[PDB]
RNA sequence: ACCGGCGGACGGCUCAGUAACACGUCGGUAACCUACCCUCGGGAGGGGGAUAACCCCGGGAAACUGGGGCUAAUCCCCCAUAGGCCUGGGGUACUGGAAGGUCCCCAGGCCGAAAGGGAGCCGUAAGGCCCGCCCGAGGAUGCGGCGGCGGCCGAUUAGGUAGUUGGUGGGGUAACGGCCCACCAAGCCGAAGAUCGGUACGGGCCGUGAGAGCGGGAGCCCGGAGAUGGACACUGAGACACGGGUCCA
């Protein structure tokens, strides 16, 4: 391969988008964008497959085009786009809300949750680093990004919980992650559990960092502060298999 | 040069550097460490590390032995003793065979016990 | 022969109730499309020309049909939405656009 | 190897066309690099020379472009009378379209010899 | 029909060679680039200019080729607004596991940004929905690079090596590097099988067997390799290019 791959296979298309993967020989590959494409769930499958809104890719196309859907407060228009993880995705047309979330399963679920949380959605930044004018400027996995501050010190190093507006792509109401925060995993293998972390203390030099955390059950995990994604004191609700 | 190295440890108590070394330029430690008992030393500015490791056959329930060289570049300031175990981080490419260079330096001995 | 009507979606969007349809056929023969044009316009409740017949598959000895059909408020948005097979199986227009 | 058709073109009003010329009435151009001036007063088989300038009378030419027997053309400064190789690109030419953006073609030279069927002349008089 | 932009490097095919850092898994480039695309911030001011089409016309059985007058665009350029890059000296603030990358000031040097839109809708033109361009940062995606371990057979192949192992300076690359180069040294490698000959895409798996084990690499998916044999550059983030060019057989 010598060049971007323009097609995705079928029986390279995963069973986490939960597919039937012997339906033709050609999976609908996003154009590059906000994420990967095996980690993505696509528009294609969102209104086509998953409501039934559509019978052929020409039904899809047309309807996302019309308008039946924007993704973070924007318009978009072919099927064609990397939905990321922990976004917001509207039905303007139905009023529903939904959140891109794992299972335990690790298939990409959409979990309802009412009209009022669209308008959130909770950033926890990627790296954070200074650019030109001495101010320091958030960051995403998603590329979701804001700019401007006075640099410095700032509510926390990177494992933050933001509110973002999304029509305004504005950020508001700051909060650090505690010894008393809530989590929501999100990659690893002990994903879909919501709880209460117990303490931030990781093994302090080398590439591992660990995170601990207790729940409502009250059971013991051990992830990446990479794969810790702080919720807030919770915003989203939990995701279920 | 004298400057912390990560990883809960510091090179020896002198130490000086040439560039070609993770303490100089855009050469840098990251990431692994390795340990071997010294082969050779004659080389200017290297050291020779072999690590004896076990490899299973499962067909026979038993073990067999392998010995994998590193080539190690050494500080000119500190110097390793043979038969002993020095301790190595991964550094970006210095020359052809090297990759790594020596940090720290540990020296044993014995007789009968 | 018989057509009763199982699952019935709304869908706003476009104006349209996408409807699955179960028809029968006991000791008959697999069931005739134009008796189901004539039987068709009562059972979606929608005019007879904006009223749309689809697919239908039978059973092998089985009696009993499974199928889909569409009911249209708008015959502006029906020709032009809608995958070919439909068009010509209901009578509208056929296979859209060649090489 | 071949005559000489002369197509005189006028800057006046855009049109060019042709004369014919004996090819041994060109033997005082032998020799000449483009761009020079050529002599016509024996050349002229009509009364405007077609179209022109205008009875004519007796006028000058200068060397527009010349082309060969395979069509190929005159480039200004290729030395010498025969077909010579180059890597054209854009320009007088077998002209690239498609990627990469080089070709050989050989392609007639630039000093004026019989094996120049027909050159081009802008009436400049 | 001509410039623009984007695909044509992909998709599809085959597996000859290659026993190797090919491939798998874990690591890891803080040495390196990444356009179309996606995000957030900001910019598109002014001046300059063309060639087909059209008009006219020559040749070649052809392929194919033309010379000129006029002329449009998101046409092609310059300048400024700056930004980028290098280099010397001071110092802080962001990120890190550390090394230390990112901030800012200053001096001197260079390069020296950009472009717009028809019938509609939004704004006053620009702009935007839509399509595309510029700069700063990020993301995604692709390319290159390093390490751990695993990585066939014949000992009627036992000793192998001269950029060859290392040091120092340097060139060149997107970039680390004996990659290439000058100098300086004589090292490096080997019986836990080097070197040489020979054979073979590798993997998920598959076939068989109660198992242990044996046998296999085929449809299919994953990664690399090739496109009459060999050599060679250009345009593009991306080709030394599977239905492109140059050239040799």
């Amino acid at each position: 391969r010598k060049g971007p791959k323009r097609h995705l296979k079928r029986l390279a298309a995963p069973t986490s988008w939960y597919i039937e993967r012997k339906a033709y020989k050609w999976a609908v590959r996003p154009r590059p964008g906000p994420h990967n494409m095996r980690t993505s769930i696509p528009l294609l499958y969102i209104v086509r497959d998953y409501l039934g809104y559509a019978k052929t890719a020409r039904e899809a196309r047309k309807i996302l085009n019309e308008g039946k859907f924007l993704v973070d407060g924007r318009v978009r228009k072919d099927y064609k786009f990397p939905v990321g993880i922990m976004d917001v995705v509207s039905i303007p047309e139905t009023g529903e809300h939904y959140r891109v979330l794992p299972n335990r399963i690790g298939k990409l679920i959409l979990h309802p949750i009412s009209e009022d949380e669209a308008f959130i959605k909770p950033l926890r930044i990627r790296n954070k680093r200074m650019i030109k004018g001495a101010r320091v400027q958030l960051n995403f996995h998603d590329g979701t990004n804001h700019i401007v501050s006075i640099a410095e010190k700032d509510n926390y190093f990177t494992s933050y919980t933001v509110l973002m507006k999304v029509p305004e792509r504005e950020i508001l109401e700051v909060l650090p992650f505690e010894k008393g925060a809530y989590v929501f995993v999100t990659q690893g293998k002990n994903v879909a559990r919501k709880g209460r972390i117990v303490e931030i203390k990781r093994f302090p030099m080398g590439w591992p960092d660990v995170v601990t955390i207790e729940d409502e059950e009250g059971e013991l995990f051990d992830t990446l502060k990479e794969y810790a994604f702080v919720v807030g004191t919770d915003k989203p609700k939990i995701s279920l298999p | 040069m004298m400057r912390d190295i990560g990883l809960r440890v510091q090179p020896p108590a002198e130490k000086c550097d040439d560039p070609k070394c993770p303490w100089h330029g855009n050469l840098k430690i990251h990431g692994r460490v390795f340990e071997g008992i010294v082969v050779s030393d004659k080389p200017r500015k290297t050291v020779t590390v072999e690590r004896q490791y076990y490899f299973y056959l499962n067909k026979y329930e038993r073990y067999e032995l392998r010995r994998s060289k590193i080539h190690a570049h050494n500080p000119p300031c500190i110097n390793a003793k043979v038969g002993d175990k020095v301790l190595i981080a991964e550094t970006r490419p210095l020359s052809k065979t090297k990759h790594f260079v020596v940090v720290a330096v540990l020296e044993r001995a014995e007789e009968r016990r | 022969m018989e057509i009763r009507i199982k699952e019935i979606k709304e869908n706003k969007l476009i104006g349209r109730k996408e409807i699955y349809f179960e028809i029968y056929h006991p000791g008959e023969p697999t069931p005739s499309r134009k008796d189901v044009k004539g039987k068709l316009v009562a059972m979606l409740d929608l005019n007879p020309e904006t009223t749309v017949i689809q697919y239908i598959r039978s059973y092998f000895g089985s009696y009993i049909s499974k199928g889909y059909a569409k009911a249209y408020d708008s015959k502006e948005r029906m020709l032009y939405i809608e995958p070919e097979y439909i068009l010509i199986r209901d009578g509208l227009i056929e296979k859209k656009e060649g090489e | 190897m071949a005559t000489f058709k002369l197509v005189i073109s006028d800057p006046k009003s855009g049109i060019a066309k042709q004369v014919e010329i004996t090819g041994a009435e060109t033997e005082k151009l032998i020799g000449k690099r483009i761009g020079d001036q050529i002599p016509a007063k024996e050349l002229n088989i009509n009364l405007n020379e077609l179209f022109g300038k205008e009875f004519p009378e007796d006028v000058k030419l200068e060397i527009r472009g010349g082309t060969d027997k395979d069509g190929f053309p005159m480039r200004p400064d290729i030395h010498g009378p025969r077909r010579v190789r180059v890597l054209l690109s854009k320009g007088p030419g077998f002209r690239p379209k498609e990627k990469g953006e080089r070709r050989k073609k050989t392609v007639r030279g630039n000093t004026i010899s019989p094996e120049i069927v027909q050159v081009n002349v802008k009436l400049v008089y």
